[PDB]
């Protein structure tokens, strides 16, 4: 009748008089309200539309289970539904990655950072787009399958996520414009390789077309994070290349450079399949060997940068085994080869016995085929006690090589015609050398 | 003879931290 309308419109009116209340905080009102709502749309085929109502409701729901909201909607159709429910999942989803740490930093604030601070900015970035990807856009799917009864449904989902994509595509750009530093590496590439997901978990979510062109925004946003990795990986290769110091290592000790590019490289391996995709054995094998053959190059120089020919030699042993040791303790070794291996242990092979030739062949002169070669030990003592050969396989088979020639020679050389050093004298000085520290004996 | 273990080829800078060298913008 027209009466059971006028009972439905009423209860509206008594409820649109006081909006203070909220109508889903009682069990029989509630029950109430709706059938009120229905008879309005039954009636049309005063506005009577209570949409008012029921959109802030909705508001009052998805902010502080969900069963409420998908009969909110059904009475709501029969748009301003669809506008209202994509602002409040934006707005919520805005608060989550707040709360996650994901801060929407400028040009000049990210030009300004300093690196400890940035690289934490990316670490919460990396976080907050594996949850986005892993449990955020997929709940989000539920919500709108659960909720709306329309397929609209594919609308929703798109708005309720353009403002959370959008909101991450922001710092991916930051990141992307931000000057070219070697620091900052291993974590574009982590944010890379997270934000590669995004597509994916995208593709199996969205049912029609209307995702491609958020699909397009997140691929524009990876090819220039693929431009940064690139760069980046140059400006190390070109810093590298550049550098010339010709300050000799002192006590002959693996030089900085190669602890730091050697770390570097080992690190790079971590990221094989991404780095192989982006450059263009493997592109990385390829790219991992040219590195080397620099920090090689330049290190060779830097042996040069000594009067003695004999530190030349331990300079180029500690630092060539220290690589050496690095590629085959890590998958470094796998990449680029055993040949490269066997190799550069040939050289550190012949790199020794050119030191045992240099410095021990004048004290074995000082005994034929009065002959004062104190001088010629105490000077190879005074300072190769200082020298160091950091690995301890290396430098005790070096004294045990120096002293099987020596010791023996110098037994004969006494036994037969003779008066400062015993043999024992020697035995104990030559176990002294390379300890990076004067040696007791004088 | 320089004096630092880091030195740049194409702007002066050098350092005896590799970190701070790998970094540095040439000037
Ligand atoms: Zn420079």
């Amino acid at each position: 009748s027209a009466a059971a309308f006028d009972a439905a419109e009423q209860l509206i009116q008594v409820w649109d008089g006081t909006p203070e209340a909220l109508v889903f905080e009682a069990t029989e009102d509630e029950v109430a309200e709706y059938l009120s709502a229905v008879d309005v749309a039954i009636e049309h085929l005063a506005m009577a539309r209570l949409e008012e109502e029921l959109r802030h409701l909705m508001v009052r729901h998805a902010v502080p289970t969900a069963r409420g909201g998908p009969l909110v909607n059904p009475f709501e159709d029969q748009r301003e539904l669809a506008d209202a429910y994509c602002g409040i999942r934006r707005d919520l989803l805005d608060e989550y990655l707040s709360a996650l740490g994901v801060e929407r930093l400028s040009i000049d604030e990210v030009q300004r950072i300093e690196w400890k601070h940035l690289n934490d900015k990316m670490k919460k970035w990396v976080q907050a787009v594996k949850t986005v990807v892993r449990v955020l856009l997929a709940g989000e799917r539920r919500l709108c399958d659960q909720v709306l009864s329309v397929s609209l449904r594919e609308e929703c989902f798109i708005e309720s996520t353009k403002g959370c994509i959008m909101q991450i595509l922001s710092f991916g750009d930051a990141v992307a414009v931000c000057p070219r530093s070697p620091e900052k590496l291993s974590r574009i590439l982590d944010m890379y390789e997270a934000l590669a997901e995004v597509i994916p978990e995208m593709k199996d979510l969205c049912l029609g077309s209307s995702g491609d062109g958020v699909i397009s925004d997140v691929q524009a946003n990876l090819d220039r994070l693929g431009d940064a990795i690139r760069g980046t990986l140059f400006e190390f290769g070109k810093v590298l290349q550049l550098e010339s110091s010709r300050r000799a290592m002192t006590a002959g000790e693996i030089h900085p450079m190669t602890r730091y590019v050697m770390n570097y490289l080992r690190l790079l391996v971590v990221y094989s399949d991404t780095l192989d995709a982006l450059l263009d054995m493997t592109p990385l094998g390829k790219r991992l060997l040219k590195l080397i053959s620099y920090l090689e190059a330049n290190l060779e120089e830097k042996s040069k940068l000594y009067e003695d020919s004999a530190l030349e030699c331990i300079f180029s042993m500690n630092n060539l085994l220290y690589i050496v040791q690095k590629v085959r303790d890590s998958e470094l070794g796998k990449i680029l080869g055993d040949h490269w291996v066997k190799r550069r242990n040939g050289k550190i092979r012949q790199y020794s016995k050119s030191y045992l030739r240099i410095s021990w062949m004048k004290v074995l002169s000082f005994l034929k085929d009065f002959k004062n070669f104190n001088l010629a030990f105490e000077e190879i003592y005074r300072n190769q006690t200082t020298w160091k050969v950091p690995d301890p396989q290396l430098r005790e088979e070096l004294k045990i090589s120096i002293s099987e020639n020596v010791i023996p020679a110098y037994r004969a050389f006494l036994g037969r015609y003779g008066i400062k050093y015993t043999p024992e004298d020697l035995e104990s000085q030559l176990s002294d050398l390379f300890e990076g520290a004067p040696g007791p004996a004088n | 003879s320089d004096t630092t273990y880091h030195k740049c080829s194409k702007c002066g800078y050098g350092s005896d931290d590799s970190d701070a060298y790998f970094n540095h913008k040439c000037n």
